[PDB]
C-alpha cells in the first residue's frame, strides 16, 4: 500500500468515467439538469434571434397539450383552478399557415416556371419533420419545450417550432418573420438537388407534359456518348432532342438510366433549378 | 517401402508376434469369445481360422496333434479343438469367426474388436442387420424385380 | 479469482409487456479446476460453438480427447438446469451460444535434468464455460456470392470522390 | 366466377377461419397425458395441452432424434400426423422409414408425394388453359410410380407434355421441396369442406364419399402453403423429406370419350432412404409405366 | 539450434487455429434402433454390447463353478437354460449351465 | 496524430451567417471558490468582468455557483448540445476572460483535425469534368474502326 | 447430410438382385458396340 | 448443521412451531354452503382463556379482521420482495414456504373482494411449557377473490393471468408467542383440504421421464 490520497482520487474519477461509459445514463431534459431558470432561458432564446419577442406569447408557443393533460393527472394522483394553462394550438396553426403562404410567395417569385406541384412538394419538404426538427433542435427549441415525453416527438418539435412562429407573427408582424423563415427554413435549401426534395417517377413522363403545354415537340432519345458497351462498367451519355436541337443530356450506366438521367436535366431546366443558377438572394431589402 | 508385406510387426519381434497370437487364440479356443485391440484380432483371425482345419484333419493325424500342442498353451483345449469345435464346422468349408468392431477401448483409446467362434452358446453379439425388405426403397426394387422377371418368362 | 459467470443466472428481467416478443432464455454454467489444458479444452469448446444442444452431446460421445466427457457432463447438467430452473419448455430446444475455456490455478512442479539441472512444470487446470440459449441453432451464414461481390465492387466505385481539390 | 388466384384466397380464409374456430372451442389450457408405449424411452409420459399440442411437440420433448427421424405417430394404434393435435389422453408411438414394417409410413409418403405433384399441376398451366383436380389414387407402392388424376382443359385435347415440360413440373416440385412447408391438417366436417371446393365438382362428389364412409361426415383436409387438398389419410410432416423427386410420365386414361382424364406419374424418395445415381435412374424407367390401380 | 525470436500470438493463431488442427465434424452418428442410444454406423451399440457383455459374464462365472478348477474344458457342447425351461431333444449330451433369471427376450432359444 | 484521431470536414451550424449571424454559445456556468486560493483569479472575474460580458453577450444565460470546490470550472454548452468543460484553476482575471471570449466565439463543433480548409456544395458553375468533356463528336457518331451501312 | 453408399439401405435379398440387374446391363453395352462399321462409321 | 455444539450454556431461541397443534379438518361440502360442535368449542373456549390470560386485552370477534389485514400484507411483501417486513408479518416455519420458489420470479398479486366474512374456525393453544414458551394458534377461514400472474426469471408469463379474479376457499393457520413480551400474531401456515379442487393448469409442457435403465436392467410392465 502506497501513501497518499491524489492519486487514489484521480484513479477514481476514471474508474466513474469507464463505468458511465459502459452503462450510458438514460437522457433527461435539459431544464431537469443543474443550472437552469425557465425564464432566464426564455428571455435568451430571442435575444439570440435577434427577434423581440412578447414573452407571454413565447412561453405559450412551449406548452403543448400533452403537457397540460399529464400535469392535471400529476395533480389528481397528488389530491390538489390554478392550471388555467393555454396550449400552443392556436398559435401553431397560425405559424403553420403563414409559413406555408409565405414559403409558396418567396418560391414562385424565385421560380416562376415552376408548376404548383413542384413549389407544393418544396414547401412541404421545408416544413416537413426532418428538416423543421433539425432546425428546432439547434435553436434551443427543445430545451424551452414543455412536453409530456422526453426526447420530444417529432411531431410535438414540430407543432412547437411553428407555434414560435405565430408568436413571432404576432409579436413583429409579417415582414419580420418572412425574414425569420428566410433566415432558417429557405436556407436548408442549400446544395439540396431538385428531385433530392421533389420526389418524383416518370420523368419522362413529365417532361412530354410539359413540352406539349410549351407546344414543342416531343423529345427524340439519342445516344450521344457511349463507353465500355459490352463490359460490366458502360458509360452512356442519352441526349434529348427536340426538332433536332439537344435540350437536355444525361449520364448514366446503362441507356435507360442515361435517358432518365437526361429527363431529369430538361426538367431541371425548364423549371430553373440547374446547379449553376443564381444563388438565393440573402440580402437586406432594399 | 511395404509393398505386399502381409503381416504385421508386434510385440518385441517374429517370436514375441507369435506368443502374442497363440497366447489370443488359446483365450478364443476356451471362451469362444474374446476382445482385443483390433489390430491385433485382425492378425490373429486368419489362425483361427486355419486351426479348425487342421482340427478338421483329426486327432490321429500327427502333423495336425503337434499343430495343435503348439498353438493350444492349455492342454485341455486340444481335445476340445478336435472333438468339439472342429465337429461343429464339419459341413462348412470356412468362416468359423466373426469379427466386429467395438467402441474404443477407455483407457488408450486402443481401436478394438471382438472375435468369437460361431455357433457359441454365449448370447448373441448385436450383429448388424439391412434394411427391411419393406422400406420403401426396397419394396420400389421388389416392384422393379417383379416386373423384370415377368418380362423375360413372356 | 473471478466468478462471475455463475452469477448471470440470478439476472431477473422486467415481465414483458403483452406487445413484445418472446425472450428466448439463456443458461450460463462451467465448471472450475479441470485437470486439463486450456490449450487442449479449447479444441472441444470450439467444436460444439453454434451446435444444437443434441448435436453437441452427440459429437463429444465419441471423442477420444478427454476433455470430451468432462464437457458433455457440463452439457446435460446444464440441459436438465435449464428445464428445472429456468422454464424451458423442451429440453432439445437449445443451441450452444458460447462455450470457450479459460486458464484455471495452476501448481508448480519440479522437473529433474541431466547434469543435476532442473526444469519447473507447471500442473495445469483449466476452466470451462458454455451459455445455453433457448430457440433453434442459428443458420449458418451462406458464403459470399458472385452477385454480392460485384455489387460490393460497384459500390466501392461509386464511393470514390474527387480527393485533394475543391 | 373467381379467377384462380381469388379462389386460393377464399378457399384460404375459409380453412383459416375454421382452423380458428376449432382453436377456440379449447377451455384455457386444459392438459392430457401421453405415454410413451415405443421400444425405446420406455414408461415416458408427456403432459401435454389438449388440442395444441402435437405428436411433434412430445418428440422435442425427447430429442432432436426423434423430431428428424420421426415420419409419423402411432396414437391409440391410428396413424397419426406429427403436426396434428392431439385431442385426449392416449398412448403415442413414432414410426421411421427403417421400422421392421414401415407400411403406414410408405402410404403417408407415397400420399404426399402425390399432393405435392396436385399443387404443382395446378400452377403450371397457362392461365388460358383450365386444369380440374381429380383425385390422387391410392396405388400400391410396389407399383412404382404415385400418380394422380387431372382433367384439363378441351383445347389440350391433342397435346401430351414433352420431356422438357416434364421436366419443368419436376423443378417446380423441387422448388416445393427446396420451400420447406409443412403439412398443415384440418379434420372438418363435410359441409365446411364443401363450402371450400364448391367451385370443383370432382372435389364435392369426393368429398362426400368420404363423408359417407365415417358416421360423423368429418373429412381430412390438408394444405402445403395456399394449396389445399382432401387425402385418403395421414401426411409426412414436411416437404423437406423428399429428397430424390421427378415427375416421370403423364398418361391418358380410357375411355376418353366421356372426359379425358390424365394420369400424371411420379416417383420419389425421402433423404433417409436416398438411392445412387444408377439405382434411381432404373426406378425411373418402371415409374415412366402406365399404373392400374386394383 | 534455438528460436532467433518469439512467435507472436497473431502467427500462433494462424497456426492453432488452422482448420487442419480443429477437430472435424462426424457425419457417421446415428441412433441404436434396439436401444436408442447413439452409435456409429461401423460400430456395435455400446450399450447393447456392455448388456451382452454383463449376461456373458454370469454365465461364464457359473461356467466357473461347474468345472470347479483349472484345465477341465468340457469335450461336449454346451447349452444355457434359464429358469422354467428344460432341456430339448437337440439339447441332450451336452453341459447344461443354469442361470437364475428369466430367458431376456434378446437372447432367443436356438 | 492524424491517423490515430477522428477528422471531419468543415462545416457550420444550420448555415450560420448566411441568413443572419446566430452565436452558438447558449450557456455558461461557473463554479467558484468562497475561500479557495485556487477561484482568486475567478473570483475577480465575477467582481468586474462577468457582468459587462454578460451585457454584451445576451443570448448566453450565465450561471454563477459559489460553493466550496478545488479546481473552479466554466462549463460552456452550445445550441448543436456540445458541451465543453475548461478549468479556471490558477488562471489570472485577464486569462479567464480570454479563454471565456474564446468559448463565445466558437461553434461548438469538435475541435478536431478539419480535412480540408473549406467547403462548398456548390464547386462547379461550369460543369464538372468527365472524359468526354473535351473529346470531339463524330459524324454518326462511328467508333474508331467501326464499319457503317454493311 | 449424413454420407450414404449404394447398398448402405438395400435389403438381403435386394443387394444381389441389383448386383446382377448392373453387371447384366455392363455386358450388354459392351457387347452393344462390337460392330462399329455397321453403325454409321466416320470417314476412313 | 442439525445441531450446535455440545455443551453450550446458550443455546437456540426458537420463536416459533414447526407444525399445526390440531389440525382443524374442515367439514366436507363447506365450499358449497358459500354434540361434537360443542366438544370442539369448548376446547377452544378452554384455549382462548389462556389467551386472554398473558394478553388481557384480546378479543376474538376483531381477530379475522386483523388476520385479512395480515394476510393481505404479507402477500403484499412477496410482489415487492420486501422481506424485512414479511418477517414481522408470518413465521420462521411459512416464510421459507411463500420465498424460496419465487426468489428468481416475478409475483404479481393482488386483494379483490372478500366474498363471505372471514371466521375463526378453531383456537387452540401449545402444552404450557414446551421448553418455557406457549404458543396460542387461531385457524380462520377465508373466502375471498384474489389475482395471480407469476413470471419467470425472463417477464415471461408462467402461471395465472393478470387480471382475471378467481375464488380461493383456504383456511390460513396464525401463531403467537404468548410468553415474549413482543411476540406478535403471524401467519402460520395454510390447511389444504383433500377435497380442495386441483389448481388451475400450467401455461407450459411437462415431460416425466421413464425409468433410466442400465444395460443389465430390462423394463417391466
Ligand atoms: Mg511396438
Ligand atoms: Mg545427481
Ligand atoms: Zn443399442
Amino acid at each position: 500500500v502506497k501513501k497518499g490520497f491524489r492519486a487514489a482520487f484521480r484513479f477514481q474519477k476514471e474508474l466513474e468515467r469507464q463505468r458511465l461509459l459502459r452503462c450510458p445514463p438514460p437522457p433527461v431534459r435539459r431544464s431537469e439538469k443543474p443550472n437552469w431558470d425557465y425564464h432566464a432561458e426564455i428571455q435568451a432564446f430571442g435575444h439570440r434571434l435577434q427577434e423581440n419577442f412578447s414573452l407571454d406569447l413565447l412561453k405559450t408557443a412551449f406548452v403543448n397539450s400533452c403537457y397540460i393533460k399529464s400535469e392535471e393527472a400529476k395533480r389528481q394522483q397528488l389530491g390538489i383552478v390554478l392550471l388555467n394553462l393555454k396550449s400552443n394550438q392556436e398559435l401553431s396553426e397560425q405559424g403553420t399557415s403563414f409559413s406555408q403562404t409565405c414559403l409558396t410567395q418567396f418560391l414562385e417569385d424565385e421560380y416562376p416556371d415552376m408548376p404548383t406541384e413542384g413549389i407544393k412538394n418544396l414547401v412541404d419538404f421545408l416544413t416537413g419533420e426532418e428538416v423543421v426538427c433539425h432546425v428546432a433542435r439547434n435553436l434551443a427549441v427543445e430545451q424551452l419545450t414543455l412536453s409530456e415525453e422526453f426526447p420530444v416527438p417529432p411531431a410535438v418539435l414540430q407543432q412547437t417550432f411553428f407555434a414560435v412562429i405565430g408568436a413571432l407573427l404576432q409579436s413583429s408582424g409579417p415582414e419580420r418573420t418572412a425574414l425569420f423563415i428566410r433566415d432558417f427554413l429557405i436556407t436548408q435549401m442549400t446544395g439540396k438537388e431538385l428531385f433530392e426534395m421533389w420526389k418524383i417517377i416518370n420523368p419522362m413522363g413529365l417532361l412530354v407534359e410539359e413540352l406539349k403545354k410549351r407546344n414543342v415537340s416531343a423529345p427524340e432519345s439519342r445516344l450521344t456518348r457511349q463507353s465500355g458497351g459490352t463490359t460490366a462498367l458502360p458509360l452512356y451519355f442519352v441526349g434529348l432532342y427536340c426538332d433536332k436541337k439537344l435540350i437536355a443530356e444525361g449520364p448514366g450506366e446503362t441507356v435507360l438510366v442515361a435517358e432518365e438521367e437526361a429527363a431529369r436535366v430538361a426538367l431541371r431546366k425548364l423549371y430553373g433549378f440547374t446547379e449553376n443558377r443564381r444563388p438565393w438572394n440573402y440580402s437586406k431589402p432594399k | 517401402i511395404s509393398h505386399g508385406r502381409v503381416f504385421r510387426r508386434m510385440g518385441l519381434g517374429p517370436e514375441s508376434r507369435i506368443h502374442l497370437l497363440r497366447n489370443l487364440l488359446t483365450g478364443l479356443v476356451r471362451h469362444e469369445r474374446i476382445e482385443a485391440p483390433w489390430a491385433r484380432v485382425d492378425e490373429m483371425r486368419g489362425y483361427a481360422e486355419k486351426l479348425i482345419d487342421y482340427g478338421k484333419l483329426g486327432d490321429t493325424n500327427e502333423r495336425a496333434m503337434r499343430m495343435a500342442d503348439f498353438w493350444l498353451t492349455e492342454k485341455d483345449l486340444i481335445p476340445k479343438l478336435f472333438q468339439v469345435l472342429a465337429p461343429r464346422y464339419k459341413d462348412q468349408t470356412g468362416g468359423y469367426t466373426r469379427m466386429l468392431q467395438i467402441p474404443n477401448r477407455s483407457l488408450d483409446r486402443a481401436k478394438m474388436a471382438v472375435i468369437e467362434y460361431k455357433g457359441n452358446c454365449l448370447p448373441p453379439l448385436p450383429l448388424p442387420r439391412r434394411d427391411s425388405h419393406l422400406t420403401l426403397l426396397n419394396q420400389l426394387l421388389q416392384g422393379l424385380r417383379q416386373d423384370l422377371r415377368q418380362s423375360q418368362e413372356a | 479469482i473471478s466468478r462471475k459467470w455463475e452469477k448471470k443466472n440470478k439476472i431477473v428481467y422486467p415481465p414483458q409487456l403483452p406487445g413484445e416478443p418472446r425472450r428466448p432464455a439463456e443458461i450460463y454454467h462451467c465448471r472450475r479446476q479441470i485437470k486439463y489444458s486450456k490449450d487442449k479444452m479449447w479444441y472441444l469448446a470450439k467444436l460444439i460453438r453454434g451446435m444444437s444442444i443434441d448435436q453437441a452431446l452427440a459429437q463429444l460421445e465419441f471423442n477420444d480427447k478427454k476433455g470430451a466427457k468432462i464437457i458433455k457432463e457440463v452439457l446435460l447438467e446444464a440441459q436438465d438446469m435449464a428445464v428445472r430452473d429456468h422454464n424451458v419448455e423442451f429440453r432439445s430446444n437449445l443451441y450452444i451460444a458460447e462455450s470457450t475455456s479459460g486458464r484455471g490455478q495452476c501448481l508448480k512442479r519440479i522437473r529433474y535434468h541431466g547434469r543435476g539441472r532442473f526444469g519447473i512444470m507447471e500442473k495445469v487446470y483449466c476452466h470451462y464455460f458454455v451459455k445455453l440459449v433457448e430457440g433453434p441453432p442459428p443458420p449458418p451464414e451462406p458464403p459470399k456470392t458472385a452477385v454480392a461481390h460485384a455489387k460490393e465492387y460497384i459500390q466501392q466505385l461509386r464511393s470514390r470522390t474527387i480527393v485533394h481539390t475543391l | 366466377q373467381l379467377s384462380p388466384t381469388e379462389l386460393t384466397e377464399m378457399r384460404n380464409d375459409l380453412f383459416n377461419k375454421e382452423k380458428a374456430r376449432q382453436l377456440s372451442l379449447t377451455p384455457r389450457t386444459e392438459k392430457i397425458e401421453v405415454k410413451h408405449v415405443g421400444k425405446t424411452d420406455p414408461g415416458t409420459v408427456f403432459v401435454m395441452n389438449k388440442n395444441i399440442s402435437t405428436p411433434y411437440s412430445c418428440a422435442m420433448h425427447l430429442s432432436e432424434w426423434y423430431c428428424r427421424k420421426s415420419i409419423l405417430a402411432l396414437v391409440d394404434g391410428q396413424p397419426w400426423d406429427m403436426y396434428k393435435p392431439l385431442t385426449k389422453s392416449c398412448e403415442i408411438k413414432f414410426l421411421t422409414f427403417k421400422d421392421c414394417d414401415p407400411g403406414e409410413v410408405n402410404k403417408a409418403y407415397w400420399r404426399s408425394c402425390a399432393m405435392m405433384m396436385g399443387c404443382v399441376i395446378e400452377r403450371a398451366f397457362k392461365d388460358e388453359y383450365m386444369v380440374n383436380l381429380v383425385r390422387a389414387p391410392e396405388v400400391p407402392v410396389i407399383s412404382g410410380a404415385f400418380c394422380y388424376d387431372v382433367v384439363l382443359d378441351s383445347k389440350l385435347d391433342e397435346w401430351m407434355p414433352t420431356k422438357e415440360n416434364l421436366r419443368s413440373f419436376t423443378k417446380d416440385a423441387h422448388a416445393l421441396i427446396y420451400k420447406d412447408l409443412p403439412f398443415e391438417t384440418l379434420e372438418v366436417e363435410a359441409k365446411v369442406a364443401l363450402e371450400i371446393f364448391q367451385h370443383s365438382k370432382y372435389k364435392v362428389d369426393f368429398i362426400e364419399e368420404k363423408a359417407s364412409q365415417n358416421p360423423e361426415r368429418i373429412v381430412k383436409l390438408h394444405r402445403i402453403g395456399d394449396f389445399i387438398d382432401v387425402s385418403e389419410g395421414p401426411l409426412i410432416p414436411r416437404t423437406s423429406i423428399c429428397f430424390q423427386y421427378e415427375v416421370s410420365a403423364v398418361h391418358n386414361l380410357q375411355p376418353t370419350q366421356p372426359s379425358l382424364i390424365r394420369r400424371f406419374q411420379g416417383v420419389s424418395l425421402p433423404v433417409h432412404l436416398r438411392a445412387h445415381f444408377t439405382i434411381w435412374d432404373k426406378l425411373l424407367e418402371r415409374s415412366r409405366k402406365m399404373v392400374t390401380e386394383d | 539450434a534455438a528460436p532467433k525470436n518469439r512467435r507472436t500470438i497473431e502467427v500462433n493463431r494462424c497456426r492453432r487455429r488452422n482448420p487442419q488442427k480443429l477437430i472435424k465434424v462426424k457425419n457417421n452418428i446415428d441412433v441404436c434402433p434396439e436401444c436408442g442410444h447413439l452409435k456409429q454406423k461401423h460400430v456395435l451399440c455400446a450399450y447393447c454390447y456392455e448388456k451382452v457383455c454383463k449376461e456373458t459374464a454370469e454365465i461364464r462365472r457359473q461356467i466357473g463353478k461347474q468345472e470347479g478348477g483349472p484345465f477341465k474344458a468340457p469335450t461336449i457342447e454346451t447349452v444355457v437354460l434359464y429358469t422354467g425351461e428344460t432341456p430339448s431333444e437337440q439339447d441332450q449330451g451336452k453341459r447344461i449351465i443354469e442361470r437364475d433369471r428369466k430367458r431376456p427376450s434378446w437372447f432367443t432359444q436356438n | 496524430t492524424a491517423r490515430g484521431t477522428p477528422s471531419r470536414f468543415l462545416a457550420s451550424v444550420l448555415h450560420n451567417g448566411l441568413g443572419r449571424y446566430v452565436q452558438q454559445l447558449q450557456r455558461l456556468s461557473f463554479s467558484v471558490s468562497r475561500d479557495g486560493a485556487s477561484s482568486r483569479g475567478a473570483r475577480e472575474f465575477v467582481e468586474r468582468e462577468v457582468i459587462d460580458f454578460a451585457r454584451r453577450n445576451p443570448g448566453v444565460v450565465i450561471y454563477v455557483n459559489s460553493r466550496p470546490c478545488c479546481v473552479p470550472r466554466v462549463v460552456a454548452e452550445y445550441l448543436n448540445g456540445a458541451v465543453r468543460e475548461e478549468s479556471i484553476h490558477c488562471k489570472s482575471v485577464e486569462e479567464i476572460s480570454t479563454l471565456v471570449q474564446k468559448l463565445a466565439d466558437q461553434s461548438g463543433l469538435d475541435v478536431i483535425r478539419i480535412r480540408k480548409p473549406f467547403h462548398t456544395d456548390n464547386p462547379s458553375i461550369q460543369g464538372q469534368w468527365h472524359p468526354f468533356t473535351n473529346k470531339p463528336t463524330t459524324f454518326r457518331g462511328l467508333r474508331p474502326r467501326e464499319v457503317q451501312d454493311p | 447430410k449424413s454420407g450414404t453408399w449404394w447398398d448402405e439401405h438395400l435389403s438381403e435379398e435386394n443387394v444381389p438382385f441389383i448386383k446382377q440387374l448392373v453387371s447384366d446391363e455392363d455386358k450388354a453395352q459392351l457387347a452393344s458396340k462390337l460392330c462399329p462399321l455397321k453403325d454409321e462409321p466416320w470417314p476412313i | 448443521l442439525v445441531i450446535p455444539p455440545e455443551k453450550s450454556d446458550r443455546s437456540i431461541h426458537l420463536a416459533c412451531t414447526a407444525g399445526i397443534f390440531d389440525a382443524y379438518v374442515p367439514p366436507e361440502g363447506d365450499a358449497r354452503i358459500s354434540t361434537e360442535r360443542m366438544k370442539k368449542t369448548m376446547a377452544s373456549q378452554v384455549s382462548i382463556r389462556r389467551i386472554k390470560d398473558y394478553d388481557a386485552n384480546f378479543k376474538i370477534k376483531d381477530f379475522p379482521e386483523k388476520a385479512k389485514d395480515i394476510f393481505i400484507e404479507a402477500h403484499l411483501c412477496l410482489n415487492n420482495s420486501d422481506h424485512d417486513r414479511l418477517h414481522t408479518l408470518v413465521t420462521e416455519h411459512c416464510f421459507p414456504d411463500m420465498t424460496w420458489d419465487i426468489k428468481y420470479k416475478t409475483v404479481r398479486w393482488s386483494f379483490v373482494e372478500s366474498l363471505e366474512p372471514s371466521h375463526v374456525v378453531q383456537v387452540r393453544c401449545s402444552s404450557m411449557m414446551n421448553q418455557g414458551n406457549v404458543y396460542g394458534q387461531i385457524t380462520v377461514r377465508m373466502h375471498t377473490r384474489q389475482t395471480l400472474a407469476i413470471y419467470d426469471r425472463f417477464g415471461r408469463l408462467m402461471y395465472g393471468q393478470e387480471d382475471v379474479p378467481k375464488d380461493v376457499l383456504e383456511y390460513v393457520v396464525f401463531e403467537k408467542q404468548l410468553t415474549n413480551p413482543y411476540g406478535s400474531w403471524r401467519m402460520h401456515t395454510k390447511i389444504v383440504p383433500p377435497w380442495a379442487p386441483p389448481k388451475q393448469p400450467i401455461l407450459k409442457t411437462v415431460m416425466i421421464p421413464g425409468p433410466q435403465l442400465k444395460p443389465e436392467e430390462e423394463y417391466e410392465e
